[PDB]
RNA sequence: AAUAUGUAAGAAGUCCUUGUUACUUAAUUGAACGUGGACAUUUGAAUGAAGAGCUUUUAGUGGGCCAUUUUUGGUAAGCAG
RNA sequence: AAUACUGCCAGCUGGGACUGAGGACUGCGACGUAAGUCAAGGAUGCUGGCAUAAUGGUUAUAUGCCGCCCGUCUUGAAACACGGACCAAGGAGUCUAACGUCUAUGCGAGUGUUUGGGUGUAAAACCCAUACGCGUAAUGAAAGUGAACGUAGGUUGGGGCCUCGCAAGAGGUGCACAAUCGACCGAUCCUGAUGUCUUCGGAUGGAUUUGAGUAAGAGCAUAGCUGUUGGGACCCGAAAGAU
RNA sequence: AAUUGUUGAAAGGGAAGGGCAUUUGAUCAGACA
């Protein structure tokens, strides 16, 4: 018949990168989760215990429980037409720190000096992020530089 | 040809009259939308709505539901205004003053408000003396203590009364209500 | 006939039961004649109450 | 007699209808599944805190 | 009455509104229950879980009446009492003239303690009581008094 | 009782200076205009004198007129139609130009014909056929009242301060845009120009940037 | 109750746009533009005709 | 690779001060939850928004078929998937 | 120098078509030294014809173009798929018992006169004692036990209201509702005080357990659309089986 | 009512009946004042 067990299909997705089998280096474990963070899971086929399905591959959430091996990470599935809500208990090794809110982070510090500095100046900010706007006009020179003149190439072959 | 973004020819699916036919309803109504119309006070958008809710959505308030708002620091004075009838509770040994303006009192509750000295007054009385709503206390009863409530979003493992007629063991108490006759729920 | 959220229901109706139907049209009837009934005995037992 | 088997023909089309909804959020979510141990101290802990904040307006 | 149902709206449209790949036949699913562990257990386990099976004991021939016995919270109890009659009891709240209250009179025959009860001294006659209940009223100066 | 004339002096005194400010507001923004495009033509002359060549801004301002009915479309082409509030043939709407919109304009090339307004066609598309959305109720422009008291918030109390703040893509060109309702075009007046209409500017169609040539095809379809 | 086109209706033309009248008082719509003659440098004149 | 796909883009935010406990540390260490204080709409991209959220009950349906692109079986099919 | 080409003008101007919604005034303006005038929030002026089958409606015919049999089941019917020659008159979701949601009404911690009695202008209307039913307590298989640490809790959002301010806004209080952490009652598992007819008694404090519960009641009754189950059960239909 | 006779009117080159439109014939309302 046909076949669905809990790890079908993983082939490639729970196999272990090239020339990077073996154990795991010792800050995985060193690295410290706390509830609220954001992380990414991404399974370790070399640690069999403890190891997310294959659907939360690839997919971030948030810690919410911190046991000793591991951490509880929530998780919005959309089954149907709605999501619902999907508590998962992984291990250390297939959680990750996500740097999806390190931009953010960077960017909120930084929004606050710019704020302080320029309000301790004389107001006049604008920290808001805008999209890439068109070039504006200018002028470029022909000096050392003549256009060199293209034309296209006829058939040829080379075999 | 417009590709529509919203479905078309959509009823708010809000009340507009009561859908009540009591001549004396559609008064109250009457001089209420006026007053909404012409006040700016929010006090009268708000009560000329909750004469339109059906009764489910006029729960009861209860007399000691009334003494309890007028613990409130500051509130005791206030002059609550109840779109609803009003009931006695025996529970209160102690009620306060103060003056309850209602669509009915029932005849237990306008005794222990008038005994312990205060006025039922009906909501028109109350526009006259609070155009504005001046120092009014809205209170709602409770709408999900109606007992049909329990048996909505019946389902596994939540928790929430079938749909019975008999009750006792011997009705909906074995197989898939505990661990030893075949699942719990 | 399993349907719905709704109350599991026991209406007994399975015999032939359309011939055993009593409506008690005589009801105002046999009020009347429980009055009447009476007041012949009471008329018949002399002043016996 | 056979008959069609399978398809997801049509079935975004009518999960879109009524939504997709989004996932809902809640300030304060449930504490379901949470370690017991914590829980327990911690149950302690905001009584202990709670006691002393009424002790703030005595 | 008949001239607001429905089935005169149906009038002049095939169906009924019955539908016409579906029909009205007479009865797809099985009279009755039937079927409540095969083609309709989705709906059995789920709005009536707990239906099938037995639980607990027998008990042959038993009359209720002998299990009588109606329950009361000191949160009412002074409710027993008329209206008139309980304004003079609950100001000159002593020993020496004390209320009696003969719940059973009034067909209770268990006091339960939902809560409070002014501070008056109060003589409670009963059958059953509850050791909340029975606290409650000594705090207030009161007794019960077991009768049968 | 007074007013009669007393409030009628009031006003009619004050709407005498409301034009007055903009008399001489629309007279500064043409000479804005034509210095503008005056010194581009220097630019571009005194860069050939020079020896070298002036390239101009690229554009920041974009007209879009959907060209395509209203079936049989893909989800999401669809979904950017109805952002671009362009749900019906041949209406019309201005769009700023950004990397965050020019991604919008390529997904859907196959249906909408944009290009680059001049000054004259963002003018006779505003007087003619430019309505206001105003608690929704498409509000016909009509009156010079009528745009400041909805967008006098954010300076704009005339029909030309829309076109200006419009045409210079000004700070508030999310407001005085939306603003407008989408423009309802009729089809060309002297038709399309080409035989086939779904294909790209480029190829002999009629959809796609076919950048200034916007302005013929609008002109016509108004 | 029916909207007039300014572009061919002078009155409303006028009630919106003031400036409409100094504007066509002063011409304007056909300014002659300032006679300048800058001649383009060579470089431009041969890629131009190059090849 | 392309196309598809997870998360983030703030008031439920950020920073200072220092409380509660039975968890935890060698430790007032930490963890969790807090009291008090500092900063407003360029408060943290775009576009849109005939509003957003929620609840109850109930019909019909549960033979499907076609097109472009991807694609399996078959020499193929107006074939089967 | 000119011209083409492309673009602009709030430059002028002729011919043609369709429309004329609105019904005092009110608005934004324009022209005028001015008085006034205007094409400026929707047609008026002048002239003629007939006052009739002239126009218009109906109808029959002709002409241009177009138009397959309805009903049904079906992926697909005009089908070489079925029913239907024609016309009249019958002709199919009903009533009941018990229910779900919703709504209107009565009364409300209650509610329900109509088994019955009283009474009557007599199957009506009017009146009513004792019960009973449902509701006001839950939870255990059961024996049983049985709902306030506290302003009936803390936190967060909440309409409304109160206070300041001209206002924008700030504080105060915050029902309903939603989220969360607790407290109470029963089941389960621990703990086992003071005592004792030495095995009875079970205080007290607890636990990733559990209940259709408590935490200032919401119910009862009549009615109605829809929906549910049993009934001949929307109407017509076996082959059979039994006495 | 189906259906039939008579009389009157009208159309008909392998069906008939229908739609929009107008000519022609027949027929009729209303409005003028
Ligand atoms: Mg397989
Ligand atoms: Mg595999
Ligand atoms: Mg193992
Ligand atoms: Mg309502
Ligand atoms: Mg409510
Ligand atoms: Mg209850
Ligand atoms: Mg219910
Ligand atoms: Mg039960
Ligand atoms: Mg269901
Ligand atoms: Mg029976
Ligand atoms: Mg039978
Ligand atoms: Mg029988
Ligand atoms: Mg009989
Ligand atoms: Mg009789
Ligand atoms: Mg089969
Ligand atoms: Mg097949
Ligand atoms: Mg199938
Ligand atoms: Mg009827
Ligand atoms: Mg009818
Ligand atoms: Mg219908
Ligand atoms: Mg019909
Ligand atoms: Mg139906
Ligand atoms: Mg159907
Ligand atoms: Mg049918
Ligand atoms: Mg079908
Ligand atoms: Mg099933
Ligand atoms: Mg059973
Ligand atoms: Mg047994
Ligand atoms: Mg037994
Ligand atoms: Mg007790
Ligand atoms: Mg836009
Ligand atoms: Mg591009
Ligand atoms: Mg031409
Ligand atoms: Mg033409
Ligand atoms: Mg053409
Ligand atoms: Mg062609
Ligand atoms: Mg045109
Ligand atoms: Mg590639
Ligand atoms: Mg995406
Ligand atoms: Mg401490
Ligand atoms: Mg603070
Ligand atoms: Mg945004
Ligand atoms: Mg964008
Ligand atoms: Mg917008
Ligand atoms: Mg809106
Ligand atoms: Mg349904
Ligand atoms: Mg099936
Ligand atoms: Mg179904
Ligand atoms: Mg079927
Ligand atoms: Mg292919
Ligand atoms: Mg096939
Ligand atoms: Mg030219
Ligand atoms: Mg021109
Ligand atoms: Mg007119
Ligand atoms: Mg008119
Ligand atoms: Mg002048
Ligand atoms: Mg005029
Ligand atoms: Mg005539
Ligand atoms: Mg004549
Ligand atoms: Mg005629
Ligand atoms: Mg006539
Ligand atoms: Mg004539
Ligand atoms: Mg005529
Ligand atoms: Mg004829
Ligand atoms: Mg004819
Ligand atoms: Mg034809
Ligand atoms: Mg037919
Ligand atoms: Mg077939
Ligand atoms: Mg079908
Ligand atoms: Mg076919
Ligand atoms: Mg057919
Ligand atoms: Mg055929
Ligand atoms: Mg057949
Ligand atoms: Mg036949
Ligand atoms: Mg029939
Ligand atoms: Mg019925
Ligand atoms: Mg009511
Ligand atoms: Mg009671
Ligand atoms: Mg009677
Ligand atoms: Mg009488
Ligand atoms: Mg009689
Ligand atoms: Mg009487
Ligand atoms: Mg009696
Ligand atoms: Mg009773
Ligand atoms: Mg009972
Ligand atoms: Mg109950
Ligand atoms: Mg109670
Ligand atoms: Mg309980
Ligand atoms: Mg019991
Ligand atoms: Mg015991
Ligand atoms: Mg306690
Ligand atoms: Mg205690
Ligand atoms: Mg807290
Ligand atoms: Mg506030
Ligand atoms: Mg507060
Ligand atoms: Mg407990
Ligand atoms: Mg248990
Ligand atoms: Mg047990
Ligand atoms: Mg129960
Ligand atoms: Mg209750
Ligand atoms: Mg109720
Ligand atoms: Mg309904
Ligand atoms: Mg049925
Ligand atoms: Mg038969
Ligand atoms: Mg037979
Ligand atoms: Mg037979
Ligand atoms: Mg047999
Ligand atoms: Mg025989
Ligand atoms: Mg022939
Ligand atoms: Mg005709
Ligand atoms: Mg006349």
């Amino acid at each position: 018949g046909k076949s669905h067990g809990y790890r079908s299909r993983t082939r490639y997705m729970f196999q272990r990168d090239f020339r990077k089998h073996g154990a795991v280096h010792l800050s995985t474990y060193l690295k410290v989760y706390k509830v609220g963070d954001i992380v990414d899971i991404k399974a370790n086929g070399s640690i069999q215990k403890g190891m997310p399905h294959k659907f939360y591959q690839g997919k971030t959430g948030v810690v919410y429980n911190v046991t000793k091996s591991s951490v509880g990470v929530i998780i919005n599935k959309m089954v149907g037409n709605r999501y619902l809500e999907k508590r998962l208990n992984l291990r250390v090794e297939h959680i990750k720190h996500s740097k999806c809110r390190q931009e953010f982070l960077e960017r909120v510090k930084a929004n606050a000096a710019k704020r302080a500095e320029a309000k301790a100046q004389g107001v006049a900010v604008q920290l808001k992020r805008q999209p890439a706007q068109p070039r504006e006009s200018r002028i470029v020179s022909t000096e050392g530089n003549v256009p060199q003149t293209l034309a296209p190439v006829p058939y040829e072959t080379f075999i | 040809g417009i590709d529509h973004t919203s479905k078309q020819h959509k009823r708010s699916g809000h009340r507009t009259a009561p859908k009540s036919d009591n001549v004396y309803l559609k008064l109250l109504v009457k001089l209420y939308t006026f007053l909404a119309r012409r006040t700016d006070a929010p006090f009268n958008k708000v009560v000329l709505k909750a004469l339109f809710l059906s009764k489910i959505n006029r729960p009861p308030v209860s007399v000691s539901r009334i003494a309890r708002a007028l613990k409130q620091e500051g509130a005791a004075n206030k002059t609550v205004v109840v779109v609803g009838t009003v009931t006695d509770d025996a529970r209160i040994f102690e009620f306060p003053k103060t003056t309850v303006a209602a669509l009915r009192f029932t005849a237990g509750a306008r005794a222990k408000i008038v005994k312990a000295g205060g006025e039922c007054i009906t909501l028109d009385q109350l526009a006259v003396r609070a155009p504005k709503g001046q120092n009014t206390l809205i209170l709602r009863g409770p709408r999900n203590s109606r007992e049909a409530v329990r048996h909505f979003g019946m389902g596994p493992h939540k928790g929430k009364a079938p749909r019975i007629l008999s009750t006792g063991r011997k009705f909906e108490r074995a197989r898939g209500r505990r661990r030893s006759k075949g699942f719990k729920v | 006939a399993i349907s719905k959220n709704l109350p599991i229901l026991k209406n007994h109706f399975r015999k032939h039961w359309q011939e055993r139907v009593k409506v008690h049209f005589d009801q105002a009837g046999k009020k009347v004649s429980r009055r009447n009934a009476r007041a012949t005995r009471a008329a018949k037992i002399a002043p016996r109450p | 007699a056979k008959s069609k088997n399978h398809t997801a023909h049509n079935q975004t089309r009518k999960a879109h209808r009524n939504g997709i909804k989004k996932p809902k959020t809640y300030k304060y979510p449930s504490l379901k599944g949470v370690d017991p141990k914590f829980r327990r101290n911690h149950k302690h802990a905001l009584h202990g805190t709670a006691k002393a904040l009424a002790a703030a307006k005595k | 009455p008949s001239r607001f149902t429905k089935t005169r709206k149906h009038r002049g449209h095939v169906s009924a509104g019955k539908g016409r790949i579906g029909k009205h036949r007479k009865h797809p699913g099985g009279r009755g229950m039937a079927g409540g562990q095969h083609h309709h257990r989705i709906n059995m386990d789920k709005y009536h879980p707990g239906y099938f099976g037995k639980v607990g004991m027998r008990y042959f021939h038993k009359q209720q009446a002998h299990f009588w016995k109606p329950v009361l919270n000191l949160d009412k109890l002074w409710t027993l009492i008329p209206e008139d009659k309980r304004d003079q009891y609950l100001k000159s709240a002593s020993k020496e003239t004390a209320p009696v209250i003969d719940t059973l009179a009034a067909g209770y025959g268990k006091i339960l303690g939902k809560g409070r009860i002014p501070n008056v001294p109060v003589i409670v006659k009963a059958r059953f009581v509850s050791k909340l209940a029975e606290e409650k009223i000594r705090a207030a100066g009161g007794v019960v008094e077991l009768i049968a | 009782a007074e007013q009669v004339a007393a409030e009628r002096a009031a006003r009619k005194a004050a709407n005498k200076e409301k034009r007055a400010i903009i008399l001489e507001r629309n007279a500064a923004y043409q000479k804005e205009y034509e210095t503008a495009e005056r010194n581009i033509i220097q630019a571009k002359r005194d860069a050939k004198a020079a020896g070298s060549y002036y390239v101009e801004a690229q554009h920041k301002l974009v007209f879009v007129v959907r060209i395509k009915g209203i079936n049989k479309i893909p989800p999401k082409p669809r979904k950017v139609l109805q952002l671009l509030r362009l749900t019906r043939i041949n209406s019309g709407t201005f769009v700023k130009v950004t990397k965050a919109t020019l991604e919008l304009l390529k997904l859907i090339e196959p249906y909408v014909a944009y290009g680059y307004p001049s000054y004259s066609t963002i003018r006779q598309l505003v007087y003619k056929r430019g309505f206001g959305k105003i608690n929704k109720q498409r509000v016909p422009l009509s009156d010079n009242a009528i745009i400041e008291a909805n967008l006098g918030k954010y300076g704009i109390l005339s029909i030309d301060d829309l076109i200006h703040e419009i045409i210079t893509v000004g700070p508030h060109f999310k407001q005085a845009n939306n603003f407008l309702w989408p423009f309802k075009l009729s089809n060309p007046s002297g038709g399309w120009g080409v035989p086939r209409k779904f294909k790209h500017f480029i190829q002999g169609g009629s959809f796609g940037n076919r950048e200034e040539f916007i302005n013929k095809l609008v002109k016509s379809m108004n | 109750v029916l909207k007039k086109n300014p572009l061919k209706n002078k009155q409303v033309l006028l009630r919106l746009n003031p400036y409409a009248k100094v504007f066509a008082a002063e011409k304007l719509g056909s300014k002659k533009a300032e006679k300048t003659g800058t001649k383009p440098a060579a470089v431009f004149t041969e890629t131009l005709k190059h090849d």
